[PDB]
């Protein structure tokens, strides 16, 4: 009850009244590291910095972020941010009062699931799960929906494959009937998601694949629909060749076609063609699944295309064996395997907060080393999170403690670039993203060989392109934009490794751009107006500027999805700089993914906006984004 | 098929 | 191809064509037997017992269960016969021979999964399953999940118990989130049911049973249903008394009342009380949700009643601990637990078969001599079935190793009734029903008992009322008809033990009675008409030697329902002789179920049939059956 | 409620 310890003491030692039961809120852990330095930690929070968070962020905490006690509201913010730095830092109090000032200042935050849980006696921290279905039986899968269950009970998404299982019609031993093949079964991961979200992952030489891709489809014929699952497609490159021929592509079921999923590019191609020669599957022709993808596509906006080729081709965890999927919101791309579910650890920059406004009047600068330094910092907190978190299964315990792949990210670009007045298809916006991305890289890079050299390198290193000095970018054969130092870099971590397998993935932000006012991580402003109702503030700041913040505006801008092209009074520069996501080339957006993927480990999230959707516009805006090279395609198509 | 204006 | 052996030669070489798999139809072991023994075994063939069956009886095998190749039919029924004779006996050939004579000779038969499985290579011969919910969480509730999925693989029915399972809003460790209950994870097993039928039990003082009793409901608002599984209640006695009472019915969530399930008479009674007391659930009126249960059951003939006190008071397997459930047919009573999954294995005897015209000219007996004998080799081939049977679940083999139940049958009671010119209710049938049972019930002991001297007693023998000399008749304290010599017996018995923890379980028996052209089971004719359209062949004859079986009938009898009472022409003893099961009081159908009672170790399944049913006669009938002692008080309902 | 006439 303000103060920090007494609200320890309080949700410590809360007990369910309408059942009896002792139900603490803390851990015995962070409890006593509380109570062991009450002064230092109770003295250390600054309680100005609540009023430093927007209305509607402030009350995304309270509505579901801040613990509660009867109903009742139990944390200030800052109680919250201080608990989460303990929950991760555990006894290293210099370093818990270091993450609590960044993250009171708004330099970073850590995704939901480490905010609620964060220093609690069950603390999942961790943002996903990615799940490989363990055999093509009914011991096979039943084993993976129960772990499922238990990974879906402490909710956090979940990115299953299901390339191994066999198709309809297909042959069963010691019985008479027919397989019924993956419809069915997702419709039992359908019913478990409902009785405790989901994405799954298909290659599309599946012959159930024309079924599975129409996972999400409104004229839901009973039976073969099945609801909150979210259908990905894992596209070998294959696929996207024979599609633009206008050749044939050819469905198996993985009993006749056994392997396809285990083996990628040259070695996938030889292995498939030896299989059409040989006669064991169903040709047709490529556009006829191309044309059904895009048609779901438009009605839907799925299934997400992710590339096999790409993920795996430029993956530091190739020498694990072959990746089969990527997760639910398509930025995650690592190893999973029947005994090994691989964990997602998040946490995003806030891009904006090192804008800073110096000796002058209206220059902007950019301070690239408070970023570096960040992000080292960030690193290290995941790190942490690694082993501080509670595994909901033991499958997700061997995968993160073996390669320790952390997932870095970012919120705020398209603010930072409005600040800064540049236009989102700018030069210098192009410029900006290739160093930011550059500099985070570098940061989580030399960070995690700090580690490295503190406890060792992660189980499996020996052997990895990064042990190899192959770098990320390397595997795209670029050379680095140059900002930092890479050559040291290298032969640091050529000498003493790395502690994480990965570290970058920019992800999908939601309620935790939200509270620290911010606009979905990488992507553009999908309006000038969200809602209530209120108007971007930067927009908003210019048009009062003008004086034109006349009702002739308020109105307009509502009945004009928050458009400002076209308005009869406004300067050409505010126009270029607020454009709408709908008002952006898709190419551009595909470009500056390109432009940054190379500094990406993993992949990321990149949703997709078209306007006058056509079906030749969504092929030109998959081969364009495919022959770029990126691992994700698309993750939602968003349209109309 | 292949409009490239997008 | 007419001939055994080659027959066998055919299905144990087959390969299937579609696919290059070698696909054998008979298991090794019975092929070699077949091969080392051709001979003996294929002139001990009599082709003449294949015109035994009649048209739609020979049609009910072939439909289904003669082996077929291409879809072409591969076995002629003796061969059928031959292969289940040697599936079950294995290289007793005489055993064998002896079993082949009587089932082509149609003295009994064996349940159907029997009639698909008995030697061929997985023979899963057992006709269903009865299981327990592994434990009250995630891990206990998919456990049991996989179990039931294993199960329902190899088909066979079954019961599962689900009275631990917490209800609505009950409480959860480490969250905020309250409980669901039962519904939604009845849906779970709905959906696993459908992709691979099912009874559910439970007990009436459970919170959820509201919902629970109206699972077969037609008005389905969406999400609360759940159809192919039957509810059935697991009654105690107290629900019982407080309804006759007019008084109070608390329900309560396992969690906050447990062991209520693990208990049954006084020791439930005194348990339940002091739950009561302590205000630990929600009491009702009694009769809301006896209003309820009727009301369901009058819609949808469910749930099943099985009365909880009377199957563990009088069972033989009472020294294990709590019976949990009956099966899916409500004719099974053993013991389930976590890691025991009971097993039935049923046969059935052939009540017609035993019937004698002899030295006169209209005396007809009844050889209860060779019925006595008949029940001992059945007794034999269900202690082989055992031993041979191939166990889907490690669960279910432990149970049946351990205790070794038996379920033995009936058919044609109501053809022997009407074939000896006997009323379903005169006193002289009420004689048989009698005779019939104690005979069966000593056989199978007195077999059962050589067992034991061979082969020792079942594991679990020692402590058990039979050890003790206390036989099922004696738990119903009644003194035994008296036919058989019941002293000699229980003292062999007492020294020796017996080599099967129960042995009776009079059953549905569907298609397997069909094939034999006689009656379901144990009740009477619903109809003198089936259906083409065929007229009950006792009542055909009859009418032809009375030359009325003129148009005046044919049409008559089947806008009548097949009922004969009312038509003008037919004399009263015909219509004494030939009631429709809906013309016969339940109160004789019920009498004659509770004196057959004393002779059944486990129970039976008691079809219940009502006219111009309403809630007032609906209640009489339960509690009638109720204070009669039954077991099984009902399961079907059929109405109208 | 209890009509015996069953």
């Amino acid at each position: 009850t303000k103060q920090f310890s007494k609200v320890v003491e309080d949700l410590y030692r809360y007990v369910n009244a309408a059942t009896g039961k002792p139900a603490p809120m803390i851990s015995d852990d962070v409890y006593n590291i509380v109570m062991e330095n009450k002064d230092k930690l109770n003295s250390a929070i600054v309680y100005d910095r609540d009023f430093q968070y927007s209305y509607f962020g402030f009350k995304t905490l309270e509505r579901s972020y801040l613990l509660r006690i009867n109903g009742q509201v139990a944390e200030r913010p800052q109680h919250l941010i201080m608990r989460v730095a303990l929950g991760i830092h555990g006894r290293d109090i210099e370093a818990a009062l270091e993450t609590y000032n960044l993250m009171s200042l708004k330099y970073f935050t850590h995704a939901s699931p480490t905010l609620f849980n964060a220093g609690t006696p069950k603390p999942q921290m961790s943002s996903c799960f990615l799940v490989a279905m363990k055999e093509d039986s009914i011991e096979g899968i039943y084993d993976t929906l129960k772990e499922c269950a238990l990974i879906s009970k402490t909710a956090g998404g979940i990115g299953l494959h299901i390339h191994n299982i066999r198709s309809t019609g297909s042959y069963i031993a010691g019985t008479n009937g027919t397989s019924n093949g993956l419809i069915p079964m997702i419709r039992v991961f359908n019913n478990t998601a409902r009785y405790v979200a989901f994405a799954l992952y298909l290659e599309p030489w599946h012959a159930d694949i024309f079924d599975f891709i129409d996972i999400r489809k409104n004229h839901g014929k009973e039976e073969i629909r099945a609801r909150d699952l979210f259908p990905a497609l894992w596209i070998p490159d294959l696929f996207m060749k024979r599609v633009e021929e206008n050749g044939t592509w050819t469905l198996f079921s993985p009993t006749s076609a056994p392997g396809l999923s285990d083996c990628y590019g040259d070695e996938f191609e030889a292995l498939y063609t030896r299989y059409e020669k040989e006669g064991r599957g169903k040709t047709i022709k490529a556009q006829k699944l191309w044309y059904s993808i895009l048609e779901a596509q438009t009605e839907t906006g799925t299934p997400f295309v992710v590339y096999k080729d790409a993920c795996n081709r430029k993956s530091n965890q190739k020498n694990l064996g072959v990746i089969k999927s990527s997760n639910l919101c398509c930025e995650i791309v690592e190893y999973s395997a029947p005994d090994e579910t691989a964990v997602c650890n998040l946490a995003s920059v806030a891009l904006p907060a090192f804008i800073e406004t110096s000796e002058d009047g209206k220059t902007s600068t950019y301070n690239f080393k408070k970023l570096h330094e960040i992000a080292k910092v960030v690193t290290r907190n995941l790190n942490r999170v690694i082993d501080r978190n509670y595994y909901p299964v033991e499958e997700a315990r061997k995968s993160n403690m073996r390669h320790r792949p952390i997932a870095l990210g970012v919120q705020g670009l398209a603010d930072t670039f409005m600040l800064l007045r540049l236009p989102f298809d700018s030069e210098e916006a192009r410029l900006l993203n290739i160093q930011i991305f550059e500099t985070i890289y570098h940061a989580s890079m030399e960070a995690s060989c700090e580690l490295a050299q503190k406890d060792g390198p992660y189980e499996t290193f020996q052997g990895s392109p990064a042990s190899q000095g192959i770098l990320q970018f390397d595997m795209w054969d670029q050379k680095p934009y140059g900002m930092w130092d890479w050559d040291t870099l290298r032969k640091d971590i050529m000498k003493h490794g790395v502690r994480n397998s990965l570290t970058m993935a920019p992800m999908p932000t939601a309620s935790t751009s939200q509270i620290l006012g911010y606009n979905e991580c990488f992507e553009p402003v999908t309006s000038n107006m969200y809602s209530f109702q209120v108007v971007n503030p930067y927009l908003l700041r210019d048009l009062v500027d003008l004086g034109i913040w006349d009702e002739g505006m308020k109105q307009y801008l509502i009945t004009q999805n928050g458009s400002i092209q076209g308005l009869p009074n406004v300067p050409q520069e505010l126009k270029d700089l607020y454009k709408t996501v709908w008002e952006i080339s898709q190419k551009t957006i595909i470009n500056m993914a390109a432009d940054r993927s190379v500094y990406i480990d993993q992949s990321h999230s990149l949703n997709l906006f078209l306007r006058a959707p056509t079906m030749g516009k969504l092929t030109s805006m998959h081969f364009y984004g495919w022959k770029k090279g990126l691992k994700t395609g698309m993750y939602y198509l968003r349209t109309q | 098929n292949f409009d490239d204006d997008f």
